[PDB]
């Protein structure tokens, strides 16, 4: 049995790790910190960490929303701290609830959401910058900001795209816990059953697939653990013999593998398309498709099953039925 | 046949049963006593299915599904047609999976790596037997069970969950699904990171192990390092059914309301309400 | 009058579905899958271009590997149908074979971030230490999988990178020794370090390296090798049927 | 935190659709007990003598009975409505034609209500039927009533705490959530659904495609519509003590046929009902009823579901009087 996978049984300790970036050098903050439980699972070292115009920003912009968030959220309770902490689930800040169109709301109506909702994207685009320019400060592929792209992409879609595209505020996503759960079926509801929205399978299968990837990749790594497969960039440079044994392992049981470094496209790609086939799947709805189960149903896909209780005739459409 | 490096390995053992008798290859695919009993139970049981979309007015992909018995049969046997082609083909699939399972011990035994993957493949063999099995034994009938069927099975996800009126209160579910998503974000930054390392661009120099925790030192301020991503990994994905076993099997046998009201244990206590 | 609605009974969303699905299999038939082809191939007993990684420190390094030389086999086939399995003619732990097998990369120690030598002892590790409350296998005894004591532990070797012990490495009872043993083999007691992978005995063919300061990677390799080569071969008692 | 098995489950959809009911013994147990309290019929009368409208000066609605009838609905009343104080809640003590009380003028009212609902609404209580017990359950205040907003406790015979009443406004989102089984749903559905007939329950789409006109912009319904549909959906499924599959196959909610379960059906014809009873019996009684029964607004109380559901898909479990209260309805 490999006692390194489950816990790191003698740990190491030395001088601080420091590699230079084209810039912000200096800019970074923090005397590094060691756990000795936390290294037990990782690297005992926590910090320093990174600030930088683009990272300092995120904080403003980020705050800012939150401010407007649990302020409007304070006043759901008439600003009682007792109830505050308990109903804070049920606390929300939504979106306008009358049809206003594409015109900015009231602000008791949709118009805080709506400012927070901005106030966040900025949030998230300031993020962003970080994600990518660290990348390219160390001199790495930007392979990170690209995936992080997508997924702030598809915030976007549900956030703000997809309701300029049907023109209405009144279909953005609210913030709070339950609330913007809520929202989820309301959705869902209203374009007649998201399971029957083909990029809605397609971004499942890509999510599942997200699992099953890490699950085994995972796995693998650790199987390999004592040829020193973790150490995977001098593995894909320089085939040994960790990733000689993970290679065959998978060809010996599906018929099939990849390479110690095909198999992070893989992951990086199953993740990718879990936000890309969302987002496709958003714009489609309400834009093209009105009600996905009748989309189905006209394409004959939609299954059907015999009556187990008697079929039931909609009453309003009987003689003489009220309105 | 042969990968380049490949004849170097394929010795003879690692057997768990069956020794030398099917301790071969075939093609890329070893085969042992659980490459045989495997191909058995998926033979049988797509014959099985076949045998059934035979006998209803299928045929397109879509619209085939193999449905389990009426309640009203409880645990016992079932008509074929009327559920028992269900019953069969579970057993055929239990029997598959498992197999599966101990061939990829008997693959690892061989190759003198560690057993995490078929240790792996046990979470989701699990989450199917609380599904099929465990949860139907304790709500007394195999027709609580999800059918064999591309949409159908769809559509019986849909209305269990709703059974329970908004199943997104479900705290089983909200774990399970946190770890859904961190599993997806995660696998998102690791494959970006190794590749970032070793794909920098234009005429470059592939960069380090220093460089990699250097990268997570300065976005987020802590790097967990090479070995431990891949510990936590496993962890996030095998925890997604791990977590969520609990949300299913309480849902029935331990929960009849609706899941937004199982929170009264908070929202209903004397001294707040 | 519908949005979506074109030519026929046909709609946009009904046309994106193809290009879904159009897309999705090129990037997993004509990109993902053939870069799963980069080594390994081609087959021996559809592939894509070159790449040239351009090395840290110095030189190049490009998909195939085009290598050295190639090691004999010390195997005999036990039968003659194409998928039959092969059975080593001598000590499997000593020609590298099945589960002992090693890889052929490069004989140079593989470095840090600056240059120095990235795995190395605690004697030459300057300011790396043990972690307060982990246990000291400083002079420690090494009971192999027999129970006999197979040594005494010398030292521990430092990954100077990732902060991360890699190797134990040690004394054995009478051959004037020492050499290596990765510490996913081991289970750091208290009291003794315990090694189920092999016997005692059999600790004195593990392979020793041109550098007793040093480790390079075909070394790492082989080191790593014999030991997981004991798990199948060490006794008669592993190559078996477990039940 | 949890129910102990086993558990009672029904079927309502094909096979392994896992449509159907989920019921806790326990709970099931006590509400029949509670139900059970029903009070039997009384014995039947004399079928001859003058019809009361010969008989009493101040009979209007059941005119047609024999005194010996007259009278036995008059103790069947009394049990329903006002046991505990008996006649004289609706009867000065020695002129018995006089309606110099409230309850007595309400009380009239209230017999055309139930004959109405087992007459004309028949669509809904079949032959079931209802009494003054269906939602008095032997009390003058209904336990179960709603007002123009959120109340709680939901039974009225049960203290409220101080976060529960209305007038402390820190807690009017609990009083929305347990309206509503315990969702977020910020919506009330008994006005906007059940109060009257100005707003439309259905807000799915019965076309694969956006319908030009009505899919951009200020043609469209707000989504928040969808979100209120949910709330009431909510609320009648807590009201009757069941789920969705109780009614649908949640693979189309928007479908009836083999989509739907008879129940809906029935259900929809329980909505029309209630608005009934709400904007032409219950609403116009502010007029009459004490400023002491009133709501914040000067509504008077008005019914939902659980008002004779109480947490049952049938009212008192199927239990009727209907052949034993002919005078009540249905009405030739
Ligand atoms: C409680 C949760 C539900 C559940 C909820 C959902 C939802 C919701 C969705 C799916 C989707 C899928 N589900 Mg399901 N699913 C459950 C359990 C199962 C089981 C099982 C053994 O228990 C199977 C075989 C499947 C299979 C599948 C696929 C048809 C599809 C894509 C999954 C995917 O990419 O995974 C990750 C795996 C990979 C990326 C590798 C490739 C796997 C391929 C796709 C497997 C195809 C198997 C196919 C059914 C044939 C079976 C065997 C025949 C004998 C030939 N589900 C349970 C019952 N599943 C989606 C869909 O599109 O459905 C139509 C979808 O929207
Ligand atoms: C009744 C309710 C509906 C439902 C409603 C919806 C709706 C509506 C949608 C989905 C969508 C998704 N659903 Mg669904 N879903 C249901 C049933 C299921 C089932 C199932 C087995 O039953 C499964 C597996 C899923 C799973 C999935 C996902 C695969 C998919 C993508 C969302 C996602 O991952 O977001 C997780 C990822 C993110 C949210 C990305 C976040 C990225 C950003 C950058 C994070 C920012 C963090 C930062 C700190 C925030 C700071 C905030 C401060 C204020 C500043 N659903 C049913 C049918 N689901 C989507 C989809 O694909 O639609 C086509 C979608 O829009
Ligand atoms: C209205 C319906 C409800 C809903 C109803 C349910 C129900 C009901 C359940 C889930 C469950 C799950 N839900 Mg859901 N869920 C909803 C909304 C969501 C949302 C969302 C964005 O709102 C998300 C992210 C999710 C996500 C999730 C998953 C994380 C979770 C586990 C899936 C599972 O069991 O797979 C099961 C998958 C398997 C068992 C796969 C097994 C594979 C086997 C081992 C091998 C197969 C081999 C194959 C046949 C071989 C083919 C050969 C080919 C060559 C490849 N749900 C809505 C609100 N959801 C479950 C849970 O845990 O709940 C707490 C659950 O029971
Ligand atoms: C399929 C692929 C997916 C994926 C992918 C990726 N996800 C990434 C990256 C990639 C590739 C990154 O590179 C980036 C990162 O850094 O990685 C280390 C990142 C991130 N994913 C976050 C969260 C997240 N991802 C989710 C979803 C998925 N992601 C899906 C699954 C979800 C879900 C499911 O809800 C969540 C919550 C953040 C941690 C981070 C952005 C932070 C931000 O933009 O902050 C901007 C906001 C702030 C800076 C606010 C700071 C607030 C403090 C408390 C201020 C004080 C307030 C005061 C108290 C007020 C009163
Ligand atoms: C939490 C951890 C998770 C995880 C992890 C891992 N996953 C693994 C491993 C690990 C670690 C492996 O090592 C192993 C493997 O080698 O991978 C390449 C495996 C594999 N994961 C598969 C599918 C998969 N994993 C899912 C879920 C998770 N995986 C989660 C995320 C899902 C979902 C979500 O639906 C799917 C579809 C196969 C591709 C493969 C097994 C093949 C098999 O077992 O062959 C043996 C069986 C057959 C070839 C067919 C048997 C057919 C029966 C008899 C007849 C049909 C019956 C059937 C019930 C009908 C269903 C109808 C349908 C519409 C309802
Ligand atoms: C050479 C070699 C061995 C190659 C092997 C490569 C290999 C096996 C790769 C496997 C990895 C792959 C390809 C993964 C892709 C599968 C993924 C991620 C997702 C599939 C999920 C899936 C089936 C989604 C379907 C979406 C749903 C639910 C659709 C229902 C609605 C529907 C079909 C409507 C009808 C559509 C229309 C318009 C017309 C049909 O008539
Ligand atoms: C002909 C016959 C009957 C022979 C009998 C012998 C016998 C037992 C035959 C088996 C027959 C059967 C049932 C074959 C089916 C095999 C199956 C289930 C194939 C499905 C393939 C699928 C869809 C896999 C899903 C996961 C997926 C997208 C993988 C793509 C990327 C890959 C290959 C990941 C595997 C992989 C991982 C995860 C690494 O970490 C790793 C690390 C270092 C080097 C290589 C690898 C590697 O290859
Ligand atoms: C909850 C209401 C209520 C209760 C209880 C009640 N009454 Fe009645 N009573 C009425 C109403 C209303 C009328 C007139 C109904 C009508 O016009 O058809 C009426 C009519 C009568 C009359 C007709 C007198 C006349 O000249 O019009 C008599 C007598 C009478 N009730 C006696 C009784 C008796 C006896 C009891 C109990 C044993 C009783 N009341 C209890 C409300 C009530
Ligand atoms: C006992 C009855 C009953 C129960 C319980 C019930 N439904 Fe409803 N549902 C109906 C009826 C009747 C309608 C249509 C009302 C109308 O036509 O005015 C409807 C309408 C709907 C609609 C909108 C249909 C459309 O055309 O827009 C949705 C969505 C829905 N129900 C879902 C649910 C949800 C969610 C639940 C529980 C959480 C639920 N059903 C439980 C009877 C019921
Ligand atoms: C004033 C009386 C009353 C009100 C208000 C009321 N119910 Fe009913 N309901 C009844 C009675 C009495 C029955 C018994 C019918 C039967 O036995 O078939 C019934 C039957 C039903 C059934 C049939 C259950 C079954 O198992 O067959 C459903 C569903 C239902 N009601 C739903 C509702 C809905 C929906 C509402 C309001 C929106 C409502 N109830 C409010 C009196 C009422
Ligand atoms: C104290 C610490 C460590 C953290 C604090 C976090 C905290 C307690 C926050 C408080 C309450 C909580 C938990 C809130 C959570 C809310 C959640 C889950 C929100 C989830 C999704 C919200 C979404 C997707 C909102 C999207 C909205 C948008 C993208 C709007 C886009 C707006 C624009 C583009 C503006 C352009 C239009 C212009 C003309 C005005
Ligand atoms: C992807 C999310 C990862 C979250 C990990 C954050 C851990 C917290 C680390 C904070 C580092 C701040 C510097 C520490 C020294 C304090 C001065
Ligand atoms: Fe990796």
């Amino acid at each position: 049995a490999d006692y390194q996978t489950i816990y790191t049984q003698i740990q190491a300790r030395g001088p601080h790790i420091t590699v230079s970036g084209e810039w912000g050098d200096n800019d970074r903050v923090g005397k590094p910190f060691y756990s000795y439980w936390l290294g037990k699972i990782g690297d005992a070292q926590i910090g320093p960490i990174y600030l930088g115009a683009s990272g300092i920003a995120a904080f403003a912009f980020g705050s800012t929303a939150i401010l407007i968030i649990l302020f409007n959220m304070a006043a759901e309770v008439h600003f009682d701290p007792l109830q505050f902490f308990r109903q804070f689930f049920w606390l929300g800040l939504y979106p306008p609830k009358a049809q206003y169109g594409m015109g900015i709301p009231p602000l008791h109506d949709g118009g805080w959401w709506l400012m927070a909702g901005l106030f966040m994207t900025l949030s998230l685009g300031s993020w962003w910058i970080r994600v990518y320019s660290r990348a390219r400060a160390l001199g790495l592929g930007t392979h990170i900001a690209w995936n992080f792209a997508a997924a702030i992409f598809f915030v976007l879609c549900i956030g703000c795209i997809h309701p300029t595209l049907v023109g209405s505020w009144s279909e953005g996503v609210p913030f709070g816990i339950w609330p913007h759960i809520d929202w989820l079926t309301a959705f869902s509801i209203r374009y007649g059953n998201f399971y029957y929205c083909p990029w809605h399978g397609f971004s499942i299968g890509f999510a599942y697939g997200c699992g099953l990837l890490f699950a085994a990749h995972g796995a693998t790594i650790l199987a390999v653990a004592r040829f020193g497969g973790d150490r995977e960039i001098e593995q894909i440079t320089d085939r040994g013999t960790a990733v000689e044994r993970a290679a065959l392992f998978w060809r010996w049981t599906i018929g099939f593998n990849a390479t110690i470094e095909s198999v992070h496209r893989w992951g990086w790609f199953f993740s990718l398309m879990v936000m890309v086939s969302a987002s496709v799947g958003i714009l489609l709805t309400g834009t093209f498709v009105d009600n996905w189960y009748l989309w189905c149903v006209k394409h004959g896909a939609a299954p059907d099953y015999p009556a187990y209780l008697p079929a039931t005739p909609d009453p309003a459409s009987l003689p003489g039925a009220p309105k | 046949a042969l990968l380049s490096f490949e004849r170097k390995y394929r010795v003879r053992g690692g057997t768990l049963i069956g020794g030398d008798l099917f301790d071969f290859w075939v093609g890329p695919y070893f085969v042992g006593f659980f490459g045989v009993s495997a191909i058995f139970f998926i033979f049988l049981g797509v014959s099985l299915i076949g045998y059934a979309a035979s006998q209803g007015p299928t045929w397109d992909p879509f619209a085939i599904s193999i449905n389990p018995p009426d309640l009203k049969y409880g645990l016992g046997a079932a008509p074929l047609l009327e559920g028992g082609f269900w019953q069969a083909i579970t057993v055929c699939a239990l029997g598959a999976f498992i197999s599966w399972m101990l061939r990829e011990v008997e693959i690892s035994r061989k190759l003198g790596i560690g057993w995490h993957v078929p240790l792996a493949f046990c979470v989701p063999i699990f989450m199917f037997c609380v599904l099929q099995v465990f949860r139907p034994l304790l709500l007394g009938s195999w027709g609580h069970a999800f059918p064999y069927g591309i949409l159908s099975h769809l559509d019986w996800v849909n209305n269990f969950g709703y059974q329970y009126l908004n199943w997104h209160y479900n705290p089983g579910h909200m774990s399970s699904v946190s770890f859904l998503f961190v599993n997806a974000m995660a696998l998102g930054l690791h494959g970006g990171l190794i590749l970032s390392v070793a794909n920098p661009g234009d005429g470059d120099k592939v960069k380090t192990a220093e460089h990699e925790n250097q990268y997570f030192r300065d976005v987020v301020g802590y790097s967990i390092g090479a070995l431990s991503i891949h510990r936590l990994g496993l962890f996030l994905a095998s925890n997604i059914f791990l977590t969520g076993a609990f949300g299913t099997i309480a849902s029935g046998p331990f929960w009849t309301r609706g899941w937004p009201e199982w929170w009264g244990w908070w929202l209903d206590i004397p001294f707040w309400s | 009058m519908y949005h979506g609605a074109l030519a026929q009974h046909l709609d946009i969303a009904q046309l994106v579905w193809y290009a879904q699905w159009l897309v999705i299999w090129t990037v997993v038939l004509l990109y993902l899958r053939r870069e799963d082809r980069r080594e390994g191939y081609p087959l021996v007993e559809e592939l894509p271009y070159p790449k040239t990684f351009v090395l840290p420190h110095g030189g190049t390094v490009t998909v195939p590997r085009r290598r050295p030389e190639t090691r004999e086999l010390k195997l005999a086939q036990t039968d003659g149908f194409e998928g039959a399995p092969l059975q080593p003619t001598g000590n499997p732990l000593v020609d590298a074979v099945g589960p002992a097998s090693y890889a052929e990369r490069a004989e140079v120690v593989d470095a840090t971030v600056d240059g120095k030598a990235k795995i190395v002892p605690l004697r030459v590790a300057t300011d790396f230490s043990i972690a307060e409350g982990d246990v000291d296998p400083r002079g420690l005894p090494v009971v192999a999988a027999d129970g006999v004591e197979a040594g005494t532990v010398t030292d521990l070797w430092v990954d100077r990178s990732e902060h991360y012990f890699r190797y134990l490495e040690l004394s054995v009872a009478g051959s004037a020794r020492t050499a290596l043993i990765p510490l996913g083999f081991c289970d750091v007691k208290k009291d003794k370090i315990v090694v189920t992978s092999i016997l005692s005995e059999q600790f004195a063919n593990v392979p020793r390296l041109q550098s007793r300061d040093q480790i390079t990677l075909r070394e790492e390799d082989k080191v790593s090798a014999y030991y997981a080569g004991g798990l199948l071969y060490a006794t008669p008692e592993r190559a078996e049927s477990l039940l | 935190c949890f129910e102990p098995p086993p558990a009672t489950t029904t079927q309502t959809g094909f096979r392994g659709l896992s449509m159907g009911e989920v019921l806790h013994p326990a709970t099931v147990k006590a509400k029949k007990e509670r139900d059970a309290q029903y009070p039997p019929a009384l014995a039947a009368v004399k079928a001859e003598g003058p019809p009361v409208s010969q008989v009493y000066k101040n009979v209007k609605v059941l005119g047609n009975l024999t005194e010996a009838e007259f009278l036995r609905t008059m103790t069947a009343i009394t049990e329903w409505v006002s046991p505990q104080e008996g006649c004289t809640y609706c009867h000065d003590e020695n002129n018995l034609a006089s309606e110099a009380k409230y309850p007595y003028v309400v009380a009239r009212r209230m017999l055309e209500m139930t004959r109405a609902i087992n007459t004309n609404w028949t669509q809904h209580v079949a032959q079931t039927g209802v009494t003054c017990y269906t939602c008095h359950r032997g009390t003058p205040l209904p336990p179960y009533v709603r007002y123009l907003e959120p109340t709680l406790p939901l039974n009225n015979r049960e203290t409220p705490t101080h976060v529960e009443r209305v007038e402390t406004r820190s807690g009017y989102v609990v009083r929305l959530a347990k309206y509503t089984a315990y969702s977020a749903l910020n919506y009330d559905p008994f006005t906007m659904f059940l109060a009257n007939d100005k707003r439309q329950v259905r807000v799915v789409p019965q076309t694969a495609l956006p319908l030009v006109g009505v899919s951009r912009g200020k043609e469209r319904r707000p989504l928040s519509d969808a979100y209120a549909t949910f709330a009431l959906m909510m609320s009648i499924s807590d009201s009757l003590g069941t789920n969705c599959t109780f009614c649908h196959n949640a693979q189309t909610f928007e479908s009836w046929g083999k989509k739907s379960t008879p129940q809906r059906a029935i259900a929809w014809w329980g909505i029309r009902m209630v608005r009934d009873l709400n904007m032409n019996y219950l609403a116009p009684l502010n007029a009459s009823l004490p400023a002491s029964r009133l709501g914040r607004q000067g509504e008077a109380p008005q019914a939902d579901c659980r008002t004779c559901h109480q947490g049952v898909t049938k009212p008192l479990f199927g239990a009727s009087r209907l052949k034993d209260y002919p005078e009540l309805g249905p009405i030739k």
